[PDB]
């Protein structure tokens, strides 16, 4: 019962996978579980909007893009993600945002 | 510094989690073996009703299925488009590029259509 | 309470159905997507209540004929 | 007269004749767009003829910026057959294009003041809301902005023909204001 | 009258205080801004009449007896408008020679 | 300088991008506004349609069809004739 | 056909706990109610702007033709009252931009321009265009320049 | 003895007054929508002269 | 679990004591009425706030 957006990624499955190990375990209730999620995400949500301060641009093209209840999905090619201090290249890119 | 970002993450999920685990009433051993695994797993058509008359008028939707490609979860405050490009302000968010992930607060972007 | 107002306006459809018979309150919170705890206790104190002026009527045994007039 | 207007925008509507979820054409389908708050319809753009499509919950869809009848005629047809991909029983019934829009330029200056002052009884010049000259034809119900520029884009035709005929009528009167 | 009078009767006028009845029914911890408008420093024009193109110009005491004009001085208030929003910051807007 | 000449006032302005970003209420489904009207009746027993509209945050023909549907007007001497979120 | 009634004397007027005037009086209708609080709100716009009286009457007679012609109804009163100034301006030879008419009205200037082309096409009547030669008078007295310099500045533009 | 002044001081009083009751009401309107009021709009020159 | 039960008895005692150890600073300026009032007011936001997460995991 939250934003929900980071679960899907590399810190949520890590996270995900650890708490279903503890749940074949018998270590952990489901319920315990949900609420672990639930408290991460609340938890990296303040901590991405306060400890980050760097501005970060991007170029590229888009190939497609979807909207439904404030969700973006684009879908970028050949994107090329500029920063002052490095550059990186990516041949596509799926952008997922929320507000 | 990312992998700091992430252990400062720890510290306040842990934190954060404690007045569950004792609202619950299970044990405080359960954070710390979570930590424990968390962190080792991290590390003339005149009758035009047929629509057959045209085919292959689509792309691949496998793309979205496989998501296995870079992924960018974040928090748009702006998007506009005027009749060719889109304009992205996203605002802090999280990336996903080659498995490296990368953190930022203000995301500006442009694409063509 | 909210839910249980919610319960009632099932039980009305359940009416509304005409296959009404002799029930009890964990179907329908089952069939209604919710759960059996501590929470049912609070809320069948809230419908005991209810039951203390089911206008709709909500009987303990064998019960919930709401109409006053009811033929068919 | 020797110069024809090109038709940058046309405008048609067609019924599907099966309700639809917006909802689910939204999370579903490729380029297509859903903000119940902004606006109650699902907007969806096809690159390949270059325009875009308003899809509404009652069945109806409107198709706007395709240069050509054709090209509305396939894109509208595009869109339905994307909502049928989807799983549901869109149709192509009463195809009909309500608004077309066209543009061409007559290659010299235009006194609109002098146009405004003789044809008074269509004309509408206002220089502080909208610079460009506006003429409400009769004979063809057709709007025409003249700009001093020269430029003329002709609006609220159903067909072609109404475009060329509004015109064929309007360049004579812009042949008598020359500057 | 002009000199003293006019400016006093401005002056001992209270100041106007506004604020919403409630609205958005929200929390409400005196949630509705509050508007005080303060008159003062009144000042006056020599005798001046607006033609019908708008154009200010000195209306002489003969002109009004023939054209049948009212000899009248425009009358001019600075006003301070204060808006106290509760976000912790009052603005005090001031408007020259309304 | 009184009355000088804008092209809009700043007031109206304001306003209009405020409704502009907030848009227009949206029609959810008929469960969830169910369940939200049921909470809300859940706080106290009495509503004023107004307040109702600001908290279920729903469009008012649609808000009143749902409401005709269950709930119930009364005529009373609070102030005026109100709606009644119990259905019976 | 209307009257009203006063407090009266002191006596039976106020009664039990004041009753007043039995009442209050409690006139007219809306298809004359509306249409005078536009003339107020006209009155109170034009005056904003020294306008005269002649061009007040001739803002009213345009208002209600078009209230009577009832193409705006939909339209908020205001708009249709400003465009009426507007329109009442440029007949009388004097016009006022539609940026100096919204410094005086509520209604932005795009719903006041639209709202004069709306009273145009109701009317079916025009009015003519403008020249720079209009707004020289007020511009220049405004900018308190002298009157050589007015007349330097209406023949460069014209 | 009331000469000229005291006299226009008894009606520019009652027509200040009055003044500020019209600001006081259009401003309340504008407030109750939550809308800024502007100040010369409020203000109603035709009442004191 | 018999010891359980005697801790969630003195957990009782704990709840008591606080409700009233107070109910006595706000007269000298009911906390347990206070509390419940303010649980009953979040059920309507948490719905509301919590459905849209049903939703967001079908769009994600």
């Amino acid at each position: 019962m939250a934003y929900q957006l980071y679960r899907n990624t590399t810190l949520g499955n890590s996270l995900q996978e650890s708490l279903d190990e503890l749940i074949q375990s018998q270590q952990i209730t489901p319920q315990l579980a949900l609420q672990v999620l639930l408290q991460f995400d609340k938890a990296i949500n303040a901590a991405l909007a306060q400890r980050v301060r760097n501005r970060v641009n991007f170029r590229g093209s888009l190939n497609t893009y979807r909207f439904c209840d404030n969700v973006w999905t684009f879908v970028l090619n050949d994107v090329e993600f500029r920063e002052v201090t490095e550059l990186i290249k990516v041949d596509k890119v799926k952008i997922v945002a929320c507000d | 510094t990312v992998p700091k970002l992430y252990r400062s993450v720890i510290e306040d999920v842990i934190n954060d989690v404690r007045d569950i685990f004792l609202d619950d009433g299970v044990d405080e051993q359960v954070l710390m073996e979570l930590k424990t695994l968390w962190e080792n797993k991290l590390m003339g058509q005149v009758e035009e009703e047929p629509l057959n008359s045209e085919d292959d008028v689509s792309d691949e939707e496998g793309q979205e299925l496989f998501d296995t490609e870079n992924v960018v979860v974040c928090q748009y405050d702006k998007i506009h488009r005027s009749k060719n490009k889109w304009k992205f302000h996203l605002k802090d968010g999280i990336m996903n590029l080659n498995g490296r992930d990368y953190i930022f607060s203000k995301a500006i972007g442009d694409a063509e259509w | 309470f909210g839910v249980l107002a919610k319960i009632v306006n099932y039980m009305k459809t359940r009416h509304q159905r005409g296959d009404t018979h002799p029930l009890t309150l964990d179907e329908i919170l089952d069939e209604t997507q919710h759960l059996d705890i501590g929470l049912k206790q609070k809320q069948w104190l809230m419908t005991e209540a209810l039951v203390n002026n089911p206008k709709i009527e909500v009987i303990d045994g064998k019960y919930a004929f709401k109409p006053k007039y009811n033929v068919r | 007269s020797g110069i024809v207007p090109q038709l940058q925008n046309i405008v048609s509507t067609v019924n599907l004749g099966c309700k639809l979820d917006l909802k689910t054409i939204a999370l579903r389908a490729r380029n297509a767009e859903y903000n119940p708050k902004r606006f109650a319809a699902v907007i969806m753009r096809i690159r390949e003829p270059r325009t875009t499509a308003l899809i509404f919950s009652s069945g109806k869809m409107v198709c706007t910026g395709a240069k050509s009848e054709e090209q509305s005629r396939l894109a509208a047809r595009k869109y339905a057959r994307v909502v049928q991909k989807l799983g549901f029983p869109a149709k192509f019934l009463d195809f009909k294009i309500q608004n077309m829009v066209g543009s061409c330029d007559v290659k010299f200056p235009i006194r609109l003041e002098g146009l405004v002052l003789t044809h008074q009884q269509f004309s509408s010049y206002e220089p502080e809301l909208f610079p460009g000259l506006i003429y409400r034809m009769i004979k063809p119900r057709i709007v025409l902005l003249i700009f001093v520029s020269g430029k003329v884009v002709l609006t609220g035709a159903k067909v072609r023909a109404e475009i060329y005929e509004a015109f064929e009528n309007i360049y004579p009167i812009l042949k008598g204001f020359r500057k | 009258f002009i000199q003293m009078s006019v400016q006093r009767i401005v002056e001992d006028a209270p100041p106007i205080d506004l604020q919403a009845e409630a609205q958005h029914a929200s929390g409400e911890v005196e949630e509705p801004p509050r508007y005080l408008l303060k008159f003062e420093q009144i000042y006056l024009s020599k005798p001046t009449h607006w033609e019908r193109d708008g154009a200010p110009s000195p209306m002489m005491p003969n002109e009004a007896r023939l054209r049948n004009l009212t000899y009248s001085a425009p009358l001019y208030v600075d006003i301070t408008k204060t808006v106290i929003k509760e976000g912790e910051e009052q603005l005090q807007t001031q408007h020259q020679k309304t | 300088t009184n009355y000088k000449p804008v092209a809009n006032h700043q007031y109206n302005i304001e306003y209009e991008r405020k409704k502009k970003e907030d848009g227009k209420r949206a029609r959810a489904d008929k469960q969830h506004v169910l369940d939200m009207l049921f909470s809300a009746f859940e706080k106290h027993q009495y509503y004023n349609l107004k307040d109702l509209v600001d908290i279920t945050k729903q469009p008012v023909v649609y808000l009143k069809e749902i409401l005709k549907e269950i709930g119930v007007q009364n005529v009373k001497g609070i102030h005026k004739n109100t709606w009644e979120l119990k259905p019976e | 056909l209307s009257t009203m009634i006063g407090k009266g004397t002191g006596a039976a007027s106020f009664d039990e706990f004041g009753n007043s005037k039995y009442q209050n009086r409690r006139t007219m209708s809306s298809s004359d109610r509306a249409m005078m609080n536009a003339f107020k709100e006209i009155t109170t716009m034009a005056d904003r702007i020294n306008l005269p009286r002649n061009i007040v009457d001739r803002t009213n007679n345009l208002f209600k033709q078009v209230y009577e012609q009832k193409s705006l109804k939909g339209r908020a009163n205001d708009a249709i009252a400003s465009a009426c100034l507007y329109i009442a301006c440029r007949q009388e030879g004097v016009p006022r931009t539609f940026k100096e008419i919204c410094a005086v009205s509520r209604i932005s200037k795009k719903e006041i321009g639209r709202c004069f082309k709306l009273i145009l096409k109701a009317l079916e009547t025009s009015v003519d265009l403008i020249t720079t030669g209009d707004f020289m008078s007020r511009f220049c007295s405004n900018l308190c320049l002298p009157k050589q310099v007015q007349m330097a500045a209406t023949h460069i533009a014209r | 003895l009331d000469l000229a002044g005291p006299l226009l001081a008894f009606l520019f009083r009652g027509m200040f007054k009055n003044l500020l009751k019209e600001v006081r009401i259009y401003a309340q309107k504008f407030i109750d929508r939550g809308k800024d009021f502007n100040l010369e709009l409020a203000i109603k020159t035709r009442i004191i002269s | 679990a018999q010891l359980k039960f005697f801790e969630q008895l003195d957990q009782i005692e704990k709840q008591r004591k606080d409700e009233q150890e107070r109910e006595i600073l706000m007269r000298a300026a009911q906390l347990r009425l206070k509390q419940k009032a303010k649980e009953m007011q979040q059920q309507e936001l948490a719905q509301m706030r919590q459905r849209d997460a049903n939703l967001t995991a079908l769009a994600a």
